[PDB]
RNA sequence: GUAACGGGGCUAAACCAUGCACCGAAGCUGCGGCAGCGACGCUUAUGCGUUGUUGGGUAGGGGAGCGUUCUGUAAGCCUG
RNA sequence: CCCGGCGAGGGGAGUGAAAAAGAACCUGAAACCGUGUACGUACAAGCAGUGGGAGCACGCUUAGGCGUGUGACUGCGUACC
């Protein structure tokens, strides 16, 4: 069994018991989240395709953690023109655990 | 059980002594002595003396047996240089370097 | 004529890869004294092929 | 008030030389030559953060073409049919399904053909 | 998730056999190169080889259009001063019929070690017989 | 040294007319984050909340910060 | 006390909190030169890196993972003042 859904401007394909990393959400740790815009559900030889959404399809997950990713460096340089510049960056994320797929 | 021997401030070049040092690495002591006896180079004499000193140390300070010894390590390093002057033509002068080396030998039963 | 760029230690080693010395394969044993010597040479005591040649 | 420079200068040079680990020759041994090797690396990283996305989209499209021509349609017609059928699955997921599940891909191709008919 | 990538230790490959009688040179070479590189599989990977082995028979019976039998010229140079040499399509077919198809296909493959390794899976003969019956090739119609 | 299509090769994979798809950029949209300048409401010790818009740069002008040696707070505080 | 030419230089024993404080003697950085181990390299063309990416060796957990070193093959790419 697997399902497709959309979050954070991007799409994911998941099955039960999996941990997924997404953009930051506004929900506290230990709580439950529900995704109710599902694009496809597959259960072996049974395949349901949305046009664009499946009727009565839901994914339930639980929130696990928030955090910050690895650091990146930004470097800018123009030769023979006396110009240089530097910067650093880190990005936020959320982690969820899939508990249920209902078609 | 390992035993050491050193010769410090020896009048030669490390490059010249490493050629002889490479012949006797990992070998039995009797075979090493036989090899060194028939090499027609100046560094053979120095390396031979260091090896003999190492064997004597091993059998006097540590109670070892000659028939079970093996050359487990050997290396050569650089020392200080002496600086001299050599005249050339039309009033020019040049520098001369006299190079020196340190020689180390390690023998063991293992 | 002189170099335009400084060579590398890698090139130094590659050139020196033909400079190794060669050892003697084997030594011979005299039939009377039992000493070791170079093939076709006399011993340090004065023997050659079982006969004393030099006092 | 006379001030010396040794400690700070050494710290700066060491900081720069620690980022050049793994390079060849003087580029990981000498400061003058290793300073230039870090700036260029930064520039290349900045450009590649943008080239990555192009490369991955191209790969997905090639795989989808290969998978569709085995069921009997081409990439352009397949995409047009999905657009007319109102399916909104993206190329990443389409390539994933093309590689790991072929019954579902055949189902999608039939849907597109029916939409185009 | 991260995108799938093929592994050279586990890849399937098959053996095919093709006939070249009365076929157009370039329009055959396109398909040959495509299948040698492996662009017809959903497991295609740019830095891996995922192609098939192909045998070509009757190489001295390919066809060309127009006046190309007398006007197509192959050039090369020897490395000595003045050593430029040329041949015509008819002379090539008379002397070394396999080189025609071989050069045509080689021109259409990636330039580098991987392309040179791709080229090794093509086997061209000038007649109607081959000695690869132990590999059990399948007939392919292009 | 082929050498007046980048190459292979092309009788269309050339040229003219009509139509429908798709590819293609750091352009536009989507999600997350930082900063500058205005307008409007509580009210400011000069803050909060909404909202609109902007952030490629040589010569050169304006604003805000890091680290080093020495003097006071220090007959204090850390340290075999 | 021992090897060595009644050498140069070294190995033990002993002094001292410390001898890698031994007189070439507080601390002992960088260029530069060596010995040992892991991986790669003898059909392959260019500012030597960046994006992707197998295989091999090793450390925690022994559940999926995860970290560290090397890096076949492949897209892009002509130093600084």
């Amino acid at each position: 069994m697997y399902a497709v859904f959309q979050s954070g401007g991007k799409q994911h394909r998941v099955s039960e018991g999996q941990t997924v990393r997404l953009e930051k959400l506004d929900i506290a740790t230990g709580e439950t989240v529900e995704f109710a815009e599902v694009l496809m559900i597959a259960n072996g030889e049974e395949v349901k395709i949305g046009v664009p959404f499946v009727d009565g399809g839901v994914i339930k997950a639980e929130v696990v953690a928030h955090g910050r990713g690895e650091k990146v460096k930004i470097v800018k340089f123009r030769r023979r023109k006396h110009y240089r510049k530097q910067q650093g960056h880190r990005q936020w994320f959320t982690d969820v655990k899939i508990t249920g797929i209902s078609a | 059980m390992e035993t050491i021997a050193k010769h410090r401030h020896a009048r030669s070049s490390a490059q010249k002594v490493r050629l002889v040092a490479d012949l006797i690495r990992g070998k039995k002591v009797s075979q090493a002595l036989d090899i060194l006896t028939y090499t027609n180079k100046k560094a053979a004499v120095l390396v031979k003396k260091v090896l003999e000193s190492a064997i004597a140390n091993a059998e006097h300070n540590d109670g070892a047996d000659i028939d079970d010894l093996k050359v487990t390590k050997i290396f050569v390093d650089e020392g200080p240089s002496m600086k001299r002057i050599m005249p050339r033509a039309k009033g020019r002068a040049d520098r001369i370097l006299k190079r020196t080396s340190h020689i180390t030998v390690v023998v063991s039963d293992r | 004529a002189v170099q335009q760029n400084k060579p590398t230690r890698s090139k130094r080693g590659m050139r020196r890869s033909h400079d190794a010395l060669t050892a003697v394969t084997s030594l011979s044993v005299d039939k009377t004294s039992g000493e070791k010597h170079l093939r076709h040479h006399i011993t340090a005591d004065g023997y050659y092929r079982g006969r004393k040649v030099i006092a | 008030a006379r001030v010396k420079r040794g400690v700070i200068a050494r710290a700066r040079h060491k900081k720069i030389l620690k980022q050049a680990k793994g390079y060849y020759g003087a580029r990981s041994r000498v400061y003058r030559v290793a300073f230039q090797a870090v700036i260029k690396a930064g520039q290349y990283a900045y450009r590649d953060r943008r080239q990555r996305k192009r490369q991955f989209r191209q790969l997905w499209i090639a795989r989808i073409n290969a998978a569709a021509r085995q069921n009997g349609i081409s990439y352009s017609k397949f995409i047009n049919g999905l657009k007319k059928a109102s399916v909104e699955i993206d190329r990443k997921i389409l390539a994933d399904i093309a590689v790991f599940d072929k019954v579902a891909f055949t189902a999608l191709v039939e849907k597109a053909k029916a939409a185009l008919a | 998730m991260k995108t799938f990538t093929a592994k050279p230790e586990t890849v399937k490959r098959d053996w095919y056999v093709v006939d070249a009688t009365g076929k157009t040179l370039g329009r055959l070479a396109t398909e040959l190169a495509r299948r040698l590189r492996g662009k017809h599989k959903a497991e295609y990977t740019p830095h891996v080889d995922t192609g098939d082995y192909i045998i070509v028979l009757n190489a001295d019976k390919v066809a060309v259009t127009g006046n190309k039998r007398t006007d197509k010229v192959y050039y090369h140079h020897t490395g000595h001063i003045g050593g430029i040499k040329q041949a015509t399509f008819e002379e090539m077919i008379a002397r070394r019929p396999e080189r025609v198809i071989e050069i045509a296909v080689k021109g259409m493959l990636p330039k580098g070690p991987l392309g040179r390794a791709m080229f090794r899976k093509l086997k061209v003969y000038a007649g109607n017989e081959h000695n690869h019956a132990a590999q059990q090739p399948q007939v392919l119609d292009i």
